[PDB]
RNA sequence: ACGGAAGGGCACCACCAGGAGUGGAGCCUGCGGCUUAAUUUGACUCAACACGGGGAAACUCACCAGGUCCAGACACAAUAAGGAUUGACAGAUUGAGAGCUCUUUCUUGAUUUUGUGGGUGGUGGUGCAUGGCCGUUCUUAGUUGGUGGAGUGAUUUGUCUGCUUAAUUGCGAUAACGAACGAGACCUUAACCUACUAAAUAGUGGUGCUAGCAUUUGCUGGUUAUCCACUUCUUAGAGGGACUAUCGGUUUCAAGCCGAUGGAAGUUUGAGGCAAUAACAGGUCUGUGAUGCCCUUAGACGUUCUGGGCCGCACGCGCGCUACACUGACGGAGCCAGCGAGUCUAACCUUGGCCGAGAGGUCUUGGUAAUCUUGUGAAACUCCGUCGUGCUGGGGAUAGAGCAUUGUAAUUAUUGCUCUUCAACGAGGAAUUCCUAGUAAGCGCAAGUCAUCAGCUUGCGUUGAUUACGUCCCUGCCCUUUGUACACACC
């Protein structure tokens, strides 16, 4: 009977960087206040969607391009955690834009 | 490339010898050093500050652009 | 149109039963889902329907948003011969 | 069309090898080598031509001993010549492999490389101790 | 060139105007000073305004400045 | 599921446009403002913005679940887990496309260009904005077109 | 999951059975992720025992003991279809072949051989290895394998296991077990707590004890007393108002212009003018923090309120203390009516 | 009702289009979007490719 | 507004100083004409001509030779279960198991049906009837109205005599006074943090297991497991950092300017994004279920099937990328990157082993991705050998013959390989394009179209120059003065 550590592995991803730090940061605070070793709030490569795309609709007019671009910022944060505080953490921390995922069994 | 990372391993041996007479020599050792190399500098030190400026449309360089021909 | 009266019988009914319809813009599609039959039948006898009243149309990114008004029902209780103050379309249902 | 020799003895390196490798009596050609363009984007055969498929041996005896762990594919891309169309200039384009591939099945057989886990193949212990020392032993004969 | 702009000058001079207690000809000092004792957007505007300052008070040592 | 999440974004992106046009399509006459695509666990809500509630939520929640019942028939989700709702827009204004539409039916009733405009500038001013600036272009009075340009206050373009 | 539907491959060995209950084994159409209709090509009848009765016990993976006690071999059948949910389902199994089911159907020379083949392979020897991924996410699923799996070798802990004949012997027991606590432990559950509201009178039971009306041995305490003579609705609040000497400063007017927010629906359109006095005013804020802090008590058990409960604060209650107090001073009803905004009867 | 009203359009510009539009040529299949490109302008901002460079 | 008028200031879409070139470097595609059964079509100085995201084997397709199909909603008559209408194996039929049509008859059962109004669709017309969008005027410093003043008024002043700035930027002056937009500021990005937050999806170091060629302990992996330690590199988040900072000169000595010092960064630090007012009868109805009017509406310019054509051509003009040869091209031994992109209701990126000269085929494996493809160990270029001046060897067209792949289908060859014809070509008149720093120029690479095809573009790195650092002479732009018989404004 010690409520078991199972490892969890939370990975955010997002199109905003505030609304989504915030998360991270909320993640940060909830589980070092419950007293568990974590892998950081480990940042990745933001990922830079860029479509490249003709100004004009029909082809008269000067040869302008357009650069149109979406941020991809994601975070992955390993808590070493037991059974109990997955259903706790899990329901806390939900947002607009951020799209939030959790995986455990790491192997 | 060959010549870039020439350049790259003279500056680290450079900056790895004066940071180790730094924190493990004393310190006019390490000035001497300094103006020995400083004086030569050939990005000895200090990195080569300039960085490849982007490509943009309507030409296949940054400021090159191509040819028009009126008639 | 002319197709087969049961599809048309099927029809009538599944949008009594719901309400709505959506059909993806595509003549030439073969069976449209959940109500079996072929999408432009539905499409055209939807639009047949609409022709007087009974039921609304948005068109929207080529994909047909169909919706059953008051006359509409009143219509479909008759074709589809059941009683009411019973069987309606989607009214009240939900507490909120 | 290659990789890694800047640095020691290019030609010296492996040509003192290549002769060794026949003086060995152990080497093991195709039968169709020697009648051949090496890639698929070149256009004529190697001048040595009473040799080469030594150079090559050793060349790959190289490439196992570089890293880790080297495949058949990586071979391909890397003695690849680039192919020349029309106007289309030098687009990087595989090898002949087939020979890459013969030249690996020889040196398994000589005692000098295995095949790894993760697939791909590696070097032995008891491999090259013998083979390019030889070579490589003019460098610390002049030294 | 490198002319000073309107809100950099206007607003530098406001502030020598009802601050010259403070404001010491150091440009470092000048620049915390600056984000203490008034709200500015962007940190090169506020630099801006915090070097401008400092070419004021230079040039008010020598001489009684016009404006 | 198991979609890559640059694919995936994208996706969701591309909901929320095919959404708002929908939206901007069949809540016109409502005054519609905006939305947002409230993903949650398991569930996926939907806030709707508009000037009234007064048809779009429904009598005892008709229209709302008829528009719930396109969405989720639409793009086929499983009944109960996409969810709609009514949300009030703030000040009848500063939303520029409720303004828009504001505009349109002052036309389609049969008035002329500058009662409406100024008729929404002055609305604009009134709700507490810095400026405001309406421009209608096409074929005003005679055949050949023209561009009326009416603004007050302030703006910027920079 | 990430081999639902491709990859786990066509006609893949799966457990099903109908209402009838015996161990069967078939091959998968297609996985219909919708209303998880599975069409299963079983090739086996319902295995009765050899007593001729209903067999109880399902493919335990990974022991000779275990399944050759019961189940050395299957009935051989033929082709033929069915539907059949993912619930009826048991234990997904390695042991297929990637030809369809449209081939076996239509008399080919190549699948009926193999399949066939694979049909008695299964019946002459089988110790199969289970396989279901966790690869995806696993969070609920992955804490059910967890109960599962350590079930699974709980299994052979028990007396019970290395037995001559058991499901033979089970048919009382199991009609003992599952049946007597079918619908009569269900049934007297249907009447001993029925409802949601006996599980939530006990959550508000929680906040009751947490917030010191009632004592935790379920007894009323002097803040219960008190609340109990408080028929509206807004108790809690009120009964927290009297307890300090917050209340002896103010004037008897003041006190009951100060009770108005309670009994005032609140829901006009027009605005609240400023307030008649600073002591009115700072009673007003300490109902305020009051009614936030049972909010927020109220909401970490997670007990939704009603709608005037929840909208209490957001409503516009707090003008009537301006109205009331004047006649509560000795003024004429023409003056106070001028004064306040809402109607004269409900005033 | 016809067994002739279909030629193949497995693949090319023919088997796929524009879902606001419905066109051809300029098509943004980039992200397995597959928006016409105009169409895709038009809706940038809504869909949120910002224009920073 | 214009001026072969004046004054002041500007720009490599202007020169000078050169560098690279274009009219024969691949022979390509685009347009014109010509040809055409059709060889669809828009755009014609800048601001049309590898542009329409237009690299089309069919579908794209709009054009041409033909063949069907009705998706003619609806209302109103009329035929009408002694049947409205539909479908039909097969013979004929025709490119064609298209009943399209006929031949033979079976099936069908209010849906349609022929007619009348009225719709509907259209890559039909009209971009000079419009919307939106974009281009350009206009890589520029310009525009406005509140209250004043001047003038009968159009209007003007403010918005300027100088000085300075990339800049109506400022400094100042002053019948104007405060104000707003544009510029700047702002945003992203490019570089500097041996400080903070950390990171087996990024590294490095130490300890158990490797030392096999230049090795004694290169650096590498053995090492997803051997555990520990770390955050310089690598990734981001948060902040700091440059403000012309300090010194000198120079100027009513003010704004500013030129040099020096430190500094990662001192041309608004570089690059972009955003970009005012008023315009053009610029382009687009072939992006749009954006639309007005017009045209057509069942031998329909509707939709759809068969087959062509847009590739009809040694070019009449326009852009476009390898090395005309010894700073070369080979044979090897060559060769470090950085943007990216990637399979689901499926077949994308392919590691791996086998077979194949080859392209490829195969058995599988990893990967929904900083983890696998993939240190995309790219190319130019470092090292030795082979030619060495020769329309030759340098490198592999134009034509033929085979073998592969993709695709219902490749024939007027899709591409790829292989051998035989052998060609970076004799430095390109007159003319004209771009260019001042990590740029120009060289060289590849990815992505965008995409089943297959790049020489097209869109970004990315790699090697890396010369020559100004100026001017108003040519080509134009901005302001002020002036002149004007112009105002669709010097065409």
């Amino acid at each position: 009977q010690q409520q078991q550590i199972i490892k969890i592995r939370i990975t955010l991803t997002s199109t905003k960087v505030k609304q989504l730090e915030n998360v991270s940061s909320n993640i940060v605070k909830n589980a070092e206040q419950h007293n568990l070793v974590k892998k950081g709030p480990v940042r990745l490569p933001t990922k830079v969607l860029k479509i490249s795309t003709r100004k004009t609709p029909n082809g008269e007019g000067s040869k302008t391009w357009e650069t149109y671009e979406m941020r991809i910022h994601k975070r992955y944060i390993d808590l070493e955690a037991p059974v109990q505080i997955v259903k706790r953490i899990t329901q806390i921390t939900i947002e607009p834009g951020v799209d939030v995922e959790v995986v455990v069994a790491s192997n | 490339g060959h010549v870039s990372q020439v350049y790259a391993i003279r500056q680290a041996i450079a900056k790895g010898l004066v940071a180790y007479h730094q924190k493990y020599v004393d310190e006019q050792s390490k000035n001497e050093l300094k103006k020995a190399f400083t004086s030569y500098d050939r990005t000895l030190l200090i990195a080569d500050s300039r960085r490849p400026e982007p490509k943009k449309f309507g030409g296949k360089g940054a400021r090159s652009r191509f040819q028009k021909s009126y008639r | 149109m002319l197709m087969p009266k049961e599809d048309r019988n099927k029809i009538h009914q599944y949008l009594f039963q719901e309400g709505v319809v959506v059909a993806k813009k595509d003549f030439n599609q073969a069976k449209h889902e959940e109500i079996d039959t072929k999408n432009l039948y539905v499409i055209k006898a939807l639009q047949s329907l609409t022709s007087k009243g009974y039921v609304k149309t948005q068109f929207s990114w080529q994909y047909y948003y169909y919706t059953l008004t008051e006359e509409g029902v009143e219509y479909l209780r008759e074709y589809l011969n059941l009683p009411e103050h019973i069987v309606p379309g989607t009214y009240i249902q939900e507490r909120n | 069309p290659g990789v890694s020799v800047r640095d020691v003895a290019a030609q010296d390196f492996i040509n003192a090898y290549a002769s060794f490798l026949q003086r060995q009596g152990k080497l093991e050609v195709p039968g169709y080598v020697d009648i051949v363009k090496t890639s698929s984007g070149n256009e004529m055969p190697p001048q040595d031509a009473e040799g080469w498929f030594y150079k090559r041996a050793a060349s790959v005896a190289r490439h196992i001993y570089m890293r880790k762990q080297v495949g058949v594919g990586k071979l391909n891309k890397l003695y690849g010549g680039a192919k020349s169309r029309g106007v289309r200039p030098y687009k990087h384009i595989d090898a002949s492999g087939s020979i890459n591939r013969k030249v690996l099945q020889a040196l398994e057989k000589i005692g000098i490389v295995e095949i790894s886990p993760k697939g791909g193949r590696r070097i032995s212990e008891n491999g090259q101790r013998d083979l390019d020392r030889i070579a490589a032993q003019t460098l610390e004969e002049d030294e | 060139g490198r002319v000073r702009t309107k809100t950099v000058k206007r607003a530098s001079k406001a502030l020598i105007e009802r601050y010259y207690p403070k404001l010491t000809l150091d440009f470092q000092t000048n620049k915390r000073l600056c984000d203490e004792i008034a709200t500015i957007q962007s940190k090169r505007l506020r630099n801006k305004i915090a070097g401008y300052t400092t070419h004021l008070m230079k040039r008010i040592q020598k001489g009684p400045v016009r404006g | 599921a198991l979609i890559s999440k640059k694919r995936k974004l994208v996706a969701d992106g591309v909901f929320y446009a095919e959404l708002n046009e929908f939206f901007t399509r069949e809540l016109a006459e409502e005054g519609y403002s905006g939305v947002e695509v409230r993903v949650t666990p398991t569930k996926t809500e939907v806030i709707i913005r508009a000037t009234r509630t007064q048809d779009v939520l429904g009598e005892n929640g008709r229209r709302i679940n008829e528009l719930t019942l396109l969405v989720q028939k639409r793009f086929k989700y499983a009944p109960g887990t996409i969810v709609l709702y009514a949300e009030r827009v703030q000040d009848r204004g500063l939303s520029a496309v409720a303004q828009a539409e504001s505009m349109k039916f002052k036309l389609l009733n049969g008035l002329a260009i500058r009662r409406a405009a100024y008729g929404v500038v002055r609305y604009v001013m009134e709700s507490g904005a810095k400026g405001c600036e309406v421009v209608v272009s096409g074929k005003l009075r005679a055949a050949r077109a023209k561009a009326m340009k009416f603004a007050d206050g302030f703006l910027i373009h920079s | 999951s990430p081999s639902i539907l491709h990859i786990l491959k066509e006609g893949r060995l799966v457990a099903f059975r109908d209402p009838n209950d015996c161990l069967k084994l078939g091959f998968v159409f297609k996985v219909s992720l919708k209303d998880a209709v599975c069409v299963i090509m079983t090739f086996t009848k319902p295995y009765k025992l050899p007593n001729g009765e209903p067999n109880h016990l399902i493919y335990f993976p990974k022991a000779d003991g275990y399944r050759r006690r019961n189940f050395p071999k299957f009935q051989k059948t033929d082709f033929y279809m069915e539907e059949v949910p993912v619930t009826a389902i048991e234990v997904i199994t390695k042991r297929k072949f990637a030809a369809p089911l449209g081939k076996v159907i239509k008399k080919d020379v190549a699948a009926l051989n193999e399949f066939n083949a694979e049909t008695n392979n299964i019946l002459d020897g089988k110790t199969l290895k289970e396989a279901i991924n966790i690869e995806k996410q696993g969070l609920k699923i992955h804490q059910i394998l967890l109960d599962r799996t350590n079930i699974r070798d709980e299994i052979f802990k028990l007396k019970s296991i290395k037995c001559p004949n058991l499901s033979q012997h089970i048919v009382p027991k199991f009609k003992a077990h599952v049946i007597k606590k079918k619908i009569e432990e269900l049934y007297h559950l249907m009447s001993d707590q029925n409802l949601s509201l006996l599980p939530d009178y006990e959550k508000r039971l929680a906040v009751l004890k947490d917030t010191e009306f009632i004592d935790q041995n379920h007894n009323v305490l002097l803040k219960g007393r008190v609340a109990c003579e408080i028929n509206s609705g807004y108790e809690l609040v009120l009964t927290e108002l009297i307890l300090d000497n917050f209340l002896g400063s103010f004037e008897p007017e003041e006190i009951v212009a100060l009770l108005s927010v309670f009994v005032y629906e609140g829901k006009t359109r027009e605005e609240e003018p400023p307030i008649v006095t600073p002591r009115l005013a700072k009673g007003k804020q300490r109902i305020e923090e009051i009614y936030k802090k049972m909010l927020c008590v109220f909401n970490t058990h997670q007990i939704p309120l009603t709608q005037d409960e929840a909208e209490f604060l957001d409503r516009k209650r707090f003008a009537m203390m301006n109205v009331v107090y004047e006649w509560a001073r000795g003024l004429s009803f023409k003056e106070i009516m001028e004064m306040s905004p809402e109607a004269e009867g409900t005033v | 009702e016809n067994v002739w009203f279909s030629h193949p359009r497995r693949y090319g510009k023919g088997s796929r289009q524009c879902r606001v539009c419905s066109s051809h040529t300029g098509l943004i299949r980039k992200y397995g979007l597959n928006i016409c490109r105009q169409c895709f302008r038009e809706k940038a901002n809504d869909i949120g490719f910002n224009k920073f460079r």
